């Protein structure tokens, strides 16, 4: 019950944290509809390309 | 110019054009030709581009020229009124958008084809038109906007 | 009989080759097909931007 709470509580680490990074990956560019995104950050280090 | 109606029990839903090369007619509509030498055309189905067989011999052909890629943002000669944008269609006002008017070209200045319409009766207070474009070197690309009813 | 016969106590080391190359090639010939089919997708989306 110890390693399903360790595993529990940095599980929620991940999301806290990934998440965070994820929503500062792609906020500069909602904000710039007409910029196109660098190829690299629209794949591999962040997760949502280039859509239309 | 030289486009062509398709004819459904007498009426019309839909209109077909021509390029130098290959004919075009789109798929959500259906109909006969009003052509005797147009009745031969091997019609056959295709995906979203929109691709017709276009067996048409040498006796009508180079009707329209085809307009490369670098297309700018300026004045175009659409049938009913003029679009002026390059990466999406510029809004059109209200009234057009009806139906059975599908595949209408939209020229150029120097009377050369540059898209063909497919969609979008109606969005709101403006009109997106759903047109197939060549991207950079003539590679045909499909654009749509978000939830355009076929037209 | 003193042995105990198994359900592979007849295959020889050739007559599995055979299965290997049966199985192996026409299996991979799906995953040749099943690969096609995700890289044009690949490259008609970006014909689309």
């Amino acid at each position: 019950c110890t390693c399903v709470a360790i595993i529990m509580v940095s599980c929620v680490t991940s999301v806290w944290l990934l998440c965070r990074t994820r929503n500062l990956c792609i906020t500069p560019y909602k904000l710039a509809p007409n910029a196109q995104v660098p190829i690299l950050l629209a794949l591999l280090c962040c997760i949502k390309p280039t859509r239309a | 110019d030289k486009t062509f109606p398709i004819m459904l029990n007498g009426q019309v839903n839909g209109y077909a054009c021509v390029v130098g090369g290959r004919v075009f007619k789109p798929l959500h509509v259906e109909g006969r030709i009003d052509n005797e030498q147009l009745a031969a055309i091997k019609l056959k189905k295709a995906s979203i581009y929109d691709l017709e067989y276009g067996d048409v011999p040498q006796c009508m052909k180079s009707d329209t020229l085809q307009y490369t890629s670098d297309k700018p943002p300026g004045f175009y000669n659409w049938h009913h009124g003029a679009v002026q944008y390059e990466n999406n269609r510029f809004t059109v006002p209200r009234g057009v958008g009806g139906k059975g008017d599908s595949g209408r070209p939209i020229l150029d200045n120097k009377g050369r084809v540059v898209a063909i319409v497919l969609g979008g009766v109606n969005e709101g207070s403006r009109t997106a038109l759903s047109v197939v474009t060549w991207n950079q070197k003539g590679v045909t690309v499909k654009d749509t906007p978000e939830g355009s009813e076929p037209w | 009989a003193q042995h105990t016969e198994s359900f592979t106590s007849a295959i020889s080391a050739t007559a599995w080759s055979w299965i290997k190359v049966l199985v192996g090639g026409t299996s991979a010939f799906i995953v040749l097909g099943l690969i096609a089919t995700a890289v044009v997708a690949l490259v008609l989306f970006f014909h689309r931007h």
